[PDB]
C-alpha cells in the first residue's frame, strides 16, 4: 500500500450523538483485512454473535453494494475500489446479514447485538418505508423509539408540556417519525396525538420496546431475508426469484406468495464457486455443491456483482449455521 | 503554545481521581519567577490514539478560558504519558472545606462562594460552554475569599435537572439547575442533596413538586433564587447574568450589616 489513509467505518452503534455520523475510525495500525475489521469493532461492545456481521462498501450514489470478503486484504481492497472515484466517495458500513435459526430471541442474550440490528433494521425503515407505510404503524414505532431511547423517564412524561417540548423543538420529531407524519397534520393535533398512541407502550423497558418494535414492523417490511431475481439450471434455466433465510434457507418464489419452495438449507451445502459465466456477457454463474445430490445448484444472476453478493450471504450462512471461521468458497 | 518540558515539571503526590487518571499535586520551575505549585492531571490509557485525542481536548478548550474563578490552565506536556498542568487550589475541595468550618465560616462568606461561582458561569454561558456537573465537588478553594470552578471533562442524578434525566439534554438552563443545588450545598456547608434517598426516588419527588428545603440560616432572598433555578421548565430558570446580580445585592446585603 501507498498512501496510508483513514477509512471510515460506518456502524450501528448507539452512540448518544446523531446517527449518520456513528463511525469507528480505523487507522493504519489496524489489521491486514476484513475480518480484521469486524473483529476489531464488534470487541469494542462485547459482541456475541459475530458470525452474523458483514461490511458493505457502497459508492454513494449508486444502489449497487460490494460485500466484502472476510480474507481479503484491507489495502488491496481500498487499492481495487477507491483508486478510481476520488476516495471521499464510498461509504463503509458494517452491517448485520448472517441471521441464526431464530434471530430475535438470541440476540435478546446479547443487548448489544440486539440494539445493532434494531438501529440497523430502525434506518432501512426510515429511509426506505416509512413515508408510504399505514401512518399509525409510523406512529406506533416512533413512540416505540422514544420510549426505547429515553428509558428513564415514567411513561406518562410527555403527558406534560416542557416534556413534549423538549422533543419538538429540541431533539425535533423527524427523529422518530417520518416527515409525512409530521406535515400531515395541525402542531397541537400531533401533540395529543403522540402522548395517546404513546399510553399501550408506556410500561415496556428498552427489550420489550425492539421486540415489540419488529413484531409491528415485520408484517409490512422484509428483513427475515433476502431476495434475488436470478436462475436456475446447468443446461435449461428457469427464471425464479431467490428467498435465502434462516427459517427457509436457500428457497424460491412464485409468486407471491405461495409456500415457498425449500430447495436447500445451509448445512447441506459444501462448495461455492462464481465466474464471469463466459460464455460472455458481464453476468455472473454460481456452483452450489449439496450433500446427496450429484450435479450442482447453478444459480445465473444478472451481473457479476450479485453473484459476488449471493456468493457472501450462503457463504456467511455456512459459516455460521456448521461452527467455521474458514469460508466455504 | 502552552507546551511544557517535563524537566521543568516535578510530579508529587497524588490528589484525586478523574477518569482519565490520578490528579497529582507538583511543582513547576518555571523561569518566569520561582516555583509555582501546580496541579498535575495524568491519563492511564495514553497508549492508545483515541483516548489522547480526547484527554487534550480538556486542555485545549481551558485554553479559551481565562477567568479569576475558574482554574487557569498552566500548560501542556504532550509526550507519553501526557499530562494536563494547571493551577492548584490548595485549600482543596469545597464540600470538605466548608464541613470543617460548619461553624467558623458567616453567611456572606457562603454568599461570597455562590456569587463568585455565578460570575465563573456566567462567563461560561458568554462562551457557549456547557458545563454538564456544577456541584461542590467540582469546586476548589483558591483562598478563603476565593473559590475556582474545575473540570473540564466529558451519573450525579440528585444534581441533575429533569430534562437530563428524561432527554438527556444538557444546557445553559440545566446547569442552572445544578447551580442551585450547588448553591444548595454551599449553604448547607457541604451536606449532599437527598442523603438517604435512593436516585430512583428523587427523580419521582422531583416529578411531584418537591424541592429541597430551605437550609436553616439562608436568608429567604436567596432561598427564593435556588427556587427559581428549580422550575421544572427550563424556561422559567433565570439565566446566569441574572443570578449574578442577585447574589450580589444579596451579598451586599448581608455585608451590609
Ligand atoms: C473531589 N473532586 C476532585 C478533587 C481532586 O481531583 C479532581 C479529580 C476533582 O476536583 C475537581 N480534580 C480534577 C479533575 C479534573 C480536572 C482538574 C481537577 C483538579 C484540579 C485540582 C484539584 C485538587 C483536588 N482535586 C483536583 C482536581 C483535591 C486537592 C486540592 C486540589 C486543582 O487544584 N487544580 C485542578
Amino acid at each position: 500500500g501507498a498512501m496510508e489513509r483513514v477509512l471510515k467505518v460506518f456502524h450501528y452503534f448507539e452512540n448518544s450523538s446523531e446517527p449518520t455520523t456513528w463511525a469507528s475510525i480505523i487507522r493504519h495500525g489496524d489489521a491486514t483485512d476484513v475480518r480484521g475489521i469486524i473483529q476489531k469493532i464488534v470487541d469494542c461492545h462485547k459482541v456475541k454473535n459475530v458470525a452474523c456481521y458483514g461490511l458493505r462498501l457502497s459508492h454513494l450514489q449508486s444502489e449497487e453494494v460490494h460485500w466484502l470478503h472476510l480474507d481479503m486484504g484491507v489495502s488491496n481492497v481500498r487499492e481495487k475500489f477507491e483508486l478510481a472515484h476520488p476516495p471521499e466517495e464510498w461509504k463503509y458500513e458494517l452491517r448485520i446479514r448472517y441471521l441464526p435459526k431464530g434471530f430475535l430471541n438470541q440476540f435478546t442474550e446479547d443487548k448489544p447485538t440486539l440494539n445493532f440490528f434494531y438501529q440497523q433494521v430502525k434506518n432501512d425503515y426510515m429511509l426506505e418505508i416509512a413515508d408510504q407505510v399505514d401512518q399509525e404503524i409510523a406512529l406506533k414505532l416512533g413512540c416505540l423509539e422514544i420510549r426505547r431511547s429515553y428509558g428513564e423517564m415514567r411513561g406518562n412524561a410527555l403527558e406534560k408540556k416542557s416534556n413534549y417540548e423538549v422533543l419538538e423543538k429540541d431533539v425535533g420529531l423527524r427523529r422518530f417519525f417520518p416527515k409525512s407524519l409530521l406535515d400531515s397534520v395541525k402542531a397541537k393535533t400531533l401533540r395529543k396525538l403522540i402522548q395517546q398512541t404513546f399510553r399501550q407502550f408506556a410500561n415496556l423497558n428498552r427489550e420489550e420496546s425492539i421486540l415489540k418494535f419488529f413484531e409491528i414492523l415485520s408484517p409490512v417490511y422484509r428483513f427475515d431475508k433476502e431476495c434475488f431475481k436470478c436462475a436456475l439450471g446447468s443446461s435449461w434455466i428457469i427464471s425464479v426469484e431467490l428467498a435465502i433465510g434462516p427459517e427457509e434457507g436457500i428457497s424460491y418464489l412464485t409468486d407471491k406468495g405461495a409456500n415457498p419452495t425449500h430447495l436447500a438449507d445451509f448445512n447441506q451445502v459444501q462448495t461455492i464457486q462464481y465466474s464471469n459465466s463466459e460464455d460472455k456477457d458481464r453476468k455472473g454463474m454460481l456452483q452450489l455443491k449439496i450433500a446427496g445430490a450429484p450435479e450442482p445448484l447453478t444459480v445465473t444472476a444478472p451481473s457479476l456483482t450479485i453473484a459476488e453478493n449471493m456468493a457472501d450471504l450462503i457463504d456467511g450462512y455456512c459459516r455460521l449455521v456448521n461452527g467455521a471461521t474458514q469460508s466455504f468458497i | 503554545d502552552y507546551e511544557i518540558q517535563r524537566e521543568r515539571i516535578e510530579l508529587g503526590r497524588c490528589i484525586g481521581e478523574g477518569q482519565f487518571g490520578d490528579v497529582h499535586q507538583g511543582i513547576y520551575m518555571s523561569p518566569e519567577n520561582p516555583a509555582l505549585a501546580v496541579a498535575i492531571k495524568t491519563c492511564k490509557n495514553c497508549t492508545s490514539d483515541s483516548v489522547r485525542e480526547k484527554f487534550l481536548q480538556e486542555a485545549l478548550t481551558m485554553r479559551q478560558f481565562d477567568h479569576p474563578h475558574i482554574v487557569k490552565l498552566i500548560g501542556v506536556i504532550t509526550e507519553n504519558p501526557v499530562w494536563i498542568i494547571m493551577e492548584l487550589c490548595t485549600l482543596g475541595e469545597l464540600r470538605s472545606f466548608l464541613q470543617v468550618r460548619k461553624y467558623s465560616l458567616d453567611l456572606a462568606s457562603l454568599i461570597l462562594y455562590a456569587y463568585q461561582l455565578s460570575t465563573a458561569l456566567a462567563y461560561l454561558e458568554s462562551k457557549r460552554f456547557v458545563h454538564r456537573d456544577i456541584a461542590a465537588r467540582n469546586v476548589l478553594v483558591s483562598s478563603n475569599d476565593c473559590v475556582k470552578l474545575g473540570d473540564f471533562g466529558l451519573l450525579p442524578i440528585k444534581w441533575m435537572a429533569p430534562e437530563s434525566i428524561n432527554f438527556r439534554r444538557f444546557t445553559s438552563a440545566s446547569d442552572v439547575w445544578m447551580f442551585g443545588v450547588c448553591m444548595w450545598e454551599i449553604l448547607m456547608h457541604g451536606v449532599k442533596p437527598f442523603q438517604g434517598v435512593k436516585n430512583n426516588d428523587v427523580i419521582g419527588r422531583i416529578e411531584n413538586g418537591e424541592r429541597l428545603p430551605m437550609p436553616p440560616n439562608c436568608p429567604p432572598t436567596l432561598y427564593s433564587l435556588m427556587t427559581k433555578c428549580w422550575a421544572y421548565d427550563p424556561s422559567r430558570r433565570p439565566r446566569f447574568t441574572e443570578l449574578k446580580a442577585q447574589l450580589s445585592t444579596i451579598l451586599e446585603e448581608e455585608k451590609l450589616q
